């Protein structure tokens, strides 16, 4: 994350870290959804350019990890499948970034650990919406190194033809885009090794945190006139219950 | 339903130092 803060303690207990386990290595962010599926880009698992088409035990996950051991308060979970979109377009433009990890034994909640929320149709059609604010976590890059702590910023939502208009890439309505302008005044963005990691948005109707965004990809970091892309968590739910309800 | 709440803040009653931003965007 760049241009953004330490994470306070419990501030998002939905944070998870995906390892590569041997040789350890963090490879990207992902959230926990309920006390056994996990949420992540699809690129963090299946991108062969970058050699990267894990297996399940393949990797592990940590979640509650405060900082980069707390022996009683992190858990570090076994996946028992990978789940990539079916169309997930890793070729051109990283379209439907998106994948679903389910643990071998799911976790206990506790005041660290606690699953965010999926958007429903009405949260998502009000809550969706340019100059809106969201919130971004990760343990990645703090400039195009990475830090001890958990680092967030909040980021509004931009318009589509704006987000169009910053980048060459073929956009889709499967993403969106959020960061400020450079005539905004405030900077932030997620960076390389936040993939996966929750853009999330607090609901009035009821003060629960969904996850509207997924960090997909960008062009460089926190760059003006660049704006970080997110997959649209909520118009691929659809396969998401498919895959869960197997 | 047991999710988006967390027990260090919103079962605490306690808003974190930047959550406000979010509320403010709205």
């Amino acid at each position: 994350i760049v241009e953004g803060s330490d994470a306070e303690i419990g501030m998002s207990p939905w944070q998870v870290m995906l390892f590569r386990k041997s040789p350890q290595e963090l490879l990207c962010g992902a959230s926990l959804i309920s006390d056994r599926w996990v949420l992540t880009a699809a690129h963090c698992l299946l991108y062969p350019p970058w050699d990267k088409n894990f297996t399940e035990n393949d990797l592990l996950v940590r979640i509650g990890k405060h900082s980069r051991y707390e022996r009683n308060i992190e858990k570090i979970s076994m996946l028992e499948k990978i789940y990539i979109h079916p169309r997930y377009n890793w070729r051109e433009n990283l379209d439907r970034d998106i994948a679903l990890m389910k643990l071998k034994k799911p976790v206990a909640f506790s005041d660290y650990i606690h699953p965010v929320c999926l958007p429903d149709r009405e949260t998502a059609a009000s809550l969706l919406q340019a100059g809106y604010k969201g919130r971004v976590t990760g343990w990645g890059n703090l400039k195009e190194g990475q830090p001890s702590v958990l680092q967030v910023v909040n980021l509004p939502i931009v318009e589509r033809p704006v987000c169009k208009d910053s980048t060459r890439i073929r956009i889709t309505d499967n993403m969106f885009c959020a960061g400020y302008k450079p005539d905004e005044g405030k900077r932030g963005d997620a960076c390389e090794g936040d993939s996966g990691g929750p853009f999330v948005m607090k609901s009035p109707f009821n003060n629960r945190w969904y996850q509207m965004g997924i960090v997909s990809w960008g062009e460089g970091c926190d760059r003006d006139g660049k704006i970080g892309f997110y997959t649209h968590v909520f118009r691929l739910k659809k396969w998401i219950q498919k895959v869960i309800d197997q | 339903a047991d999710c988006g709440l967390r027990p260090l803040f919103e079962k605490k009653s306690l808003e974190d130092k930047t959550e406000r931003e979010l509320l403010e965007s709205y």
